[PDB]
RNA sequence: AAUUUAAUUUCAAUAAAGCAAUCCCCUGAAAUUGUUUUCACUUUCUCCCCGCACUAAUGUGGGGAAAACUGGCUUUAUUUCU
RNA sequence: CAUUUUUGGUAAGCAGAACUGGCGAUGAGGGAUGCUCCUAACGCUUGGAUAAGGUGCCUAAAUAUUCGCUCAUGAGAUCCCAUAAAAGGUGUUGGUUCAUAUGAACUAGCCCUGAAAAUGGAUGGCGCUAAAGCGGAUUACCGAUACCAAGCCAUAAAAAGAA
RNA sequence: AGCCAGAAACCAUGCUGAUUAAACAAUACUAUCUUUUUUGUUUGCUAAUGUAAAAGAGAAAUUAUAUAUGUACCGGUACAUAAAUAAUCCUAUCACCUUUUUCGUGAGCUGAGCUGUGAGCUAGGCAAUAGUUCUUUAACAACAAAAAAGAGCACAAACUGUAG
């Protein structure tokens, strides 16, 4: 709601719920950068999802497929179409809401060093029972011909090496700050030190 | 919405429009009651040319009163202003459209002496 | 984590005598989540002067700490 | 007390008799307990039973007494056995179920919920024939037998749930199912 | 519905077992087998010092009970495999044409030639870890052996499926390669 | 009701819309796939059509009715002046496709190449290319090193020498040729070594090779449906002409379905 | 640093809708960290300010302001109904609104 | 956020005493409706015996005992300890 | 035209009746969508509180609470109302009757099979499986031109009037 | 529950279009142009304004979900570390000029000396004062004037015919 941009690590989120939650925020006016959409989960068995999608692919106008419903095969764009469904996009306020959303697979560069959030209400592990099948959107995308899954995976691995280096440095930095703080704690006047101590800082 | 000012509440503004006068030239703009076997407007369909009806009417203790707070009286001769000296606080003169400038001036002058408001004051000079 | 060794049957009088005696609440308070809980309750309830006071003390801490870091090189 | 976990099923003791006439100087007096969502509802259910079993209706009879029963020891466990008559879409069946609860009232509330869930019985379609507290050694259904074991304990494995204050729309990192 | 279900599985003498969050691993004399179970709810607990494995389930339903038995048996097969490899004896049967079995590639790739006189080669590459040896004893026997109970069976199944004929009465024409004997080395 | 007898539809759907090509020059839609083991080498070559002749060839092929005898076959002649390589291009793979990283050029490019980056060579002051061409060799090496480190496909910029032909035009044809072969380093080495020199066909092909040919078809302007799609003519008696289709679709759905062929452009199509 | 707010941040939602019918008399406001009926109730008597910018000067300045009042909570989830002197223009949906400390 | 005196089988501590042991408040199962009698029902961080570590279980499977800590009752005071 | 009663006709958004209510001549809120269904009948306004109906997003209210059931390689999802049966099922869930903790026999919940049609395609759409499904129960809330309070208008009647 | 082989079917690959994406990249060459400061933007024209989002718009591990993460040995082992997680942490108000002393960076000279700028310690006496609130004019971007500082293509025409 009140921040300039939420960046969302879509990994482990359930498609519909993530879309619905995103849509309400977009309508209100909060900007949303949806990243890493390939590990969006759709619920249920893979074969079922593929079959349903195959029927969606099958649907086309008789007259002229140029003006047929657009199919798309790219996971981020799948999420985007679903978000459009959950907004009143033929209106003008609605059109602005759709525009406010930006989606991308993997993580591009200006989003590399900004905090990813997770929506806990739409997290898979807290919403699908553990004996009931589930399915990765990226896998679904590969099966219906997206063919850009291996490349994204290669990129994820690369980012992780960068992340681990940054994190290791950061943890070390936190240690330096903590060490200085404890040492110079007893250079503070008693009364101020006591108040600070009282609230455990 | 309601257009309050002080003691004067008028409920409605935007002068009621004859249905269809938007989209045919021949249809006159001033009101007409639609008759019609079935037509939206008579039938009071949602959001379309809301029909006037009497209950909209101004309050009966303020029925005709100008924002002047004085009743309008049309005047074409100085003799006709002979009554309105006794109501100078509650009626205001308007000088009639026809009245020529020499006579009009005289009427303005008489009114000023008599301490009564003159609404179309600067007319034809 | 914490648990008392009470019988299944137990009712409130025996429970009061036992819970106090083995001091289990104290153990919870000493534990990290309990410690954070008591700090939180105070921090929520804190008065206007106290809110300023923490800022002043923290600002003083920042000055000393920054100076030490600058020294350290 | 928590309203959210509240139920409104109570037990009412009802006593009634037929209006006296030249033919019947002293009538046969009937008492029953009836599980109901209020006292009027209790009366109505009692009247329906009066019509079904005896020869009586509200119009030619009179209520002698109406009083609420409430559990004597509402904070100690009992094993309640219930016998029901219900109607299905094809026809009619008798059935016997067991419930662990804290009062008769609790047992009936669960039972109505169960009968709706497993049998699609609506409240109209259920008829209580006898509910009584049954000894632990005489229990007949496996899920109640399992509870009655000597040193009952198990791990919690239900998902977290929490107030509107904390159930926010954005979070620092993925929360954990695990718990300690 | 039921509160507790358990099972206790002995460990043979030679095995090096090492579970961790439903990634079970068994090593032994004839190689290392890893076989995931983190698809399933299950409280596997390990017991290296005194041997045995304990599988325990909380709040099962009959589906869960079935799973507990399934996991334990499968684990026991894995121990059996690393201790003493599985030998699946497959006899090659012919009424008329002599079915020519050529083993190449270090006991991988069995090439089958001359099936019903078709004058064409059927190649069936094996699963990894799977020896395809021939018997020294009775001439038409062919040995499928390995550590993994699954891979040897799948290799055998693949061989069996690969051979058999089409559009003739299967009551009459019996030629093809069949599984005789399930044993260990 | 169903049509009384059934035939395949006239003309393939697979090339619709049958509009004019963007460009006189052909375009490779896709290259052969990069098998790592083979040495670096060119995949394509540019040429001009000169005409057709016939040839007489002796046939080995056994079990054929034709067998031993010589046969007469039509054949095409394609003049191939040696290509000149002028630039190196490095592409990198992204989820949103190939994006060019950088391009490195030779230290000279001839007038015939230069003419293509103008429309009006005579009128111009011919000021194109000269200052970039100057910039020193360290700069080129730095870009090459960047390409070397990251790029996943390397392609070479080649051009025709139309003065070594009898054709009217002097604006050369520039075309990109992908290199398939070894390591990125070897690929880069091979193009650098080649660079400003001239490349003849014998370096790219071998005798007896099987080849794919990409060319834009013969133009005819706008042609009638019969000619353009092969439709059988209507009977003579017909009042408003005969050389046109007799139905363009059912009543429902209430639009002209695209699949019915109509009059229009024929030729100047891309074809592989 | 300078000019610290002393007001709670907010977002002007829709009008007081119902499905396919519109009432412009009341605006719906979400307040920065309000989330429940009970928590919302704390702000009920308080003053609201919608401040906005325009391109050319009015009273010599580029800012004008419409004044309102919080007046009742709405639903469970802490949304509030706010009544202004003049109807809020709907183009300001999703814009910022100020919930002051007074009265 | 509360509040008065009623009514409706409410309760619970407190701290001194006591009472009964498969006992008790209760609740079971049995011999024109009362009523009485039989034997059935508690704990346990107790002890013993077999299985000796056998468990999901910092314990345990089975088989026995023990007690009144625990529960239940009877008294006598007490209600801002609760 | 609808319920209920009803005659002809295989049936029919078919033909003909009975009682009542509608609709016609009637908006408004709900039923996604609609002459007839539900709610409720309409002067102009302000505030209040609801009905019918809802409360994942489209869409205003709950990603509410509470106990069940349900996986579907053509799930299911709202009166009228927009199809589905006989017959099967070692699918799971409860029952009930028998026998010596298993084999038998029945039973009814969901589910599965039975289940085939033409422009592309319709729980209203996106979607949904720890349901936003199905069956309950519990609250809280949102929700009309109806309701309450108040103003203003006309109409109708009533009080009441010849410094 | 876990898996495997398997069809003219499905999807790629392939091939066609891609002002079907009001899509886009690289490169060649080119038209005062760029930076800072100031004031302003209260004959059709010849100075000139817009914001769907400023009021602290603060927050780069990563992986699970019936366990994770480091570290050390050799995915195994051992030991720590998170386990209401943003229910946290971060980060702001000490104006002024003057007295005392300590520590960082840019600029001038060949690891050092010096000045400007940032941070601190020590001491001083020094400012704020509109009659009760009516947006707390405070952000970002765009422009125009003024000074100061630095710097050739295309279309037509004729020709073509691989096109029409």
């Amino acid at each position: 709601m009140y921040k300039k941009e939420y960046v969302i690590d879509c990994k482990g989120h359930l498609l519909g719920r993530l879309a619905s939650l995103i849509a309400k925020e977009l309508l209100n006016g909060q900007r949303i950068v949806a990243v890493r959409c390939e590990d969006i989960n759709i619920s249920g068995s893979l074969y079922r999802n593929k079959l349903k999608y195959q029927e969606f692919l099958r649907l086309r106008t008789n007259t002229n497929p140029k003006k047929g419903p657009l199919h798309l095969r790219e996971p981020s764009k799948i999420l985007w179409r679903c978000v459009r469904g959950m907004l009143p996009h033929k209106t003008y306020k609605g059109q602005l809401a759709l525009k406010k959303l930006k989606v991308c697979v993997g993580m591009p560069a200006p989003y590399d060093k900004k905090k990813k959030y997770v929506l806990p209400s739409a997290l898979r592990a807290f919403r699908l029972k553990k004996h009931r099948r589930y399915c990765r959107l990226g896998t679904l995308s590969s099966r219906v011909g997206w063919n850009y899954d291996t490349l994204v995976k290669k990129n994820e691995v690369l980012r992780k090496q960068v992340s681990k280096a940054y994190y290791k440095k950061k943890v070390n930095n936190l240690n330096e700050k903590k060490e200085i703080k404890t040492e110079a704690l007893n250079l503070i006047n008693p009364e101020q030190r006591q108040v600070l101590e009282n609230f455990g800082y | 919405a309601v257009k309050k000012v002080g003691k004067i509440i008028k409920k409605r503004t935007k002068k009621f429009t004859r249905f269809q006068s938007n989209r045919f030239m021949r249809v006159k703009p001033a009101w007409r009651k639609p008759r019609g076997i079935d037509c939206r407007v008579r039938r009071r369909y949602k959001g379309t040319n809301l029909m006037p009806s009497i209950g909209y009417g101004s309050n009966k203790k303020t029925k005709f009163l100008l924002p002047n707070n004085k009743y309008k009286y049309v005047v074409k001769n100085v003799k006709e202003m002979e009554p309105l000296i006794m109501n100078h606080t509650k009626y205001c003169v308007q000088i009639a459209h026809n009245v020529s400038s020499k006579k009009r001036k005289q009427i303005i002058e008489r009114a000023k002496q008599m301490n009564v408001s003159v609404i179309n004051a600067k007319a034809r000079l | 984590k914490e648990r008392i060794k009470i019988n299944k049957n137990c009712k409130s009088g025996f429970l009061r005598k036992t819970v106090n005696s083995t001091k289990v609440l104290e153990e919870f308070n000493n534990s990290k989540l309990g410690k954070k809980m008591i700090i939180k309750k105070k921090r929520d309830e804190a008065t206007d002067f106290e809110r300023f006071q923490v800022y002043f003390a923290k600002r003083e801490l920042k000055k000393k700490m920054t100076t030490i870091k600058n020294k350290k090189n | 007390i928590d309203n959210s976990l509240n139920t409104n099923i109570h037990q009412y003791h009802i006593v009634g008799r037929a209006i006296p006439t030249a033919k019947d100087k002293n009538p046969n007096v009937y008492r029953m307990c009836i599980f109901a969502k209020n006292d009027t509802n209790a009366k109505s259910r009692f009247w329906y039973f009066m019509k079904k079993i005896n020869k009586l209706k509200k119009s030619n009879g009179e209520l002698l007494a109406c009083e609420q029963i409430k559990e004597r020891f509402p904070l100690r466990v009992k094993n309640y056995g219930v016998l029901l008559r219900y109607d299905s879409r094809t026809g009619t069946h008798n059935m016997y179920k067991e419930f662990r609860d804290t009062t008769k009232e609790g047992a009936i509330a669960q039972l109505y919920s169960e009968m709706a869930g497993r049998h699609r019985a609506r409240a109209s379609s259920i008829n209580i024939i006898r509910i009584s507290e049954i000894s632990s050694s005489l229990v007949r259904r496996p899920h109640i037998k399992q509870l009655l074991k000597r040193r009952l304990r198990f791990p919690a494995l239900h998902l977290p749930t929490l107030q509107k204050e904390y159930r926010k729309k954005f979070a620092s990192k993925r929360p954990s199912t695990y718990r300690m | 519905k039921t509160i507790v279900s358990t099972q206790k599985v002995l460990i043979p003498e030679g095995v090096k077992v090492a579970i961790n969050a439903r990634k079970v691993t068994v090593s032994g004399k004839y190689g290392t087998l890893r076989r995931s179970f983190r698809h399933l709810p299950i409280d596997i607990r390990l017991n290296k010092l005194k041997k045995y494995i304990k599988v325990v389930m909380w709040f099962g339903v009959p589906d869960s009970l079935a799973c507990i038995r399934t996991v334990c048996t499968h684990l026991k097969n894995m121990f059996t495999g690393v201790t003493k490899k599985f030998l699946y004896k497959m006899r090659l049967v012919h009424a008329h044409f002599p079915i020519n079995s050529n083993i190449v590639d270090n006991n991988t790739r069995i090439e089958i030639r001359n099936y019903l006189g078709e004058k064409s080669v059927r190649f069936v590459k094996a699963l990894p870890g799977v020896v395809i040896e021939k018997s020294p004893n009775v001439k038409d026997e062919i040995y499928v052996s390995g550590a993994d109970i699954e891979n040897v069976s799948l290799t055998a199944a693949l061989i069996h499926q690969s051979v058999l004929c089409r559009n003739k009465d299967i009551r009459k024409f019996l030629d093809g390669i069949y599984v005789s004997e399930v044993t260990t080395v | 009701s169903h049509r009384k007898f059934e035939r395949p539809r006239h003309g393939s759907l697979g090339f619709l819309p049958r509009k004019r090509c963007k460009r006189l020059r052909g375009k490779i839609r896709s290259f052969p796939k990069d098998d790592k083991e083979k040495p670096p080498h060119f995949t394509a070559f540019m040429g001009y059509k000169a005409g057709m002749t016939h040839i007489v060839r002796e046939v080995d092929k056994p079990g054929s009715k034709l067998h031993k005898k010589e046969i007469v076959e039509a054949c095409t002649i394609i003049e191939c002046a040696p290509m000149v390589v002028v630039g190196i291009v490095g592409y990198r793979e992204t989820p949103k496709g190939l994006r060019i990283l950088s391009t490195v050029w030779a230290n000279h490019v001839s007038d015939e190449f230069r003419r293509r980056y103008y429309k009006n060579w005579y009128k111009s002051e011919k000021k194109a290319f000269t200052k970039s061409l100057n910039v020193p060799e360290a700069t080129k090496n730095c870009l090459l090193k960047r390409i070397e480190k990251y790029c996943t496909v390397l392609r070479a910029i080649c051009h025709t020498q139309p003065s070594k032909t009898p054709l009217r035009m002097k604006k050369a044809h520039i075309m990109e040729v992908q290199i398939n072969g070894g390591s990125m380093k070897e690929k880069l080495e091979f193009v650098k070594e080649m660079l400003e020199k001239n490349l003849p066909v014998s370096t790219v092909f071998n005798p007896n090779e099987m080849i794919d040919v990409i060319s834009v078809t013969k133009g005819h302007g706008t042609k009638g449906v019969v000619s353009r799609y092969g439709v059988k003519r209507l009977p003579r008696k017909t009042h408003r002409g005969l050389r046109k289709v007799a139905c363009i679709g059912a009543w429902h759905p209430a639009r002209v379905q695209f699949q019915i062929p109509r009059h229009g452009q024929k030729g100047y199509f891309h074809r592989t | 640093l300078q000019a610290v707010r002393l007001y709670e941040k907010g977002v002007i939602l829709g009008y007081k809708r119902s499905q396919r019918n519109q009432d412009p008399n009341f605006t719906l406001i979400s307040i920065k960290n309000v989330n429940t009926k009970k928590h919302a109730q704390f702000y009920v008597g308080k003053r609201v300010a919608y401040v906005y910018r325009t391109t050319k000067h009015h009273d010599g300045v580029k800012i004008k302001c419409i004044w309102g009042k919080v007046c009742r909570t709405h639903g469970n989830s802490g949304v509030i109904r706010a009544k202004f002197k003049t109807h809020i223009p709907p183009k300001a949906f999703g814009d910022r609104v100020r919930i002051l400390m007074y009265p």
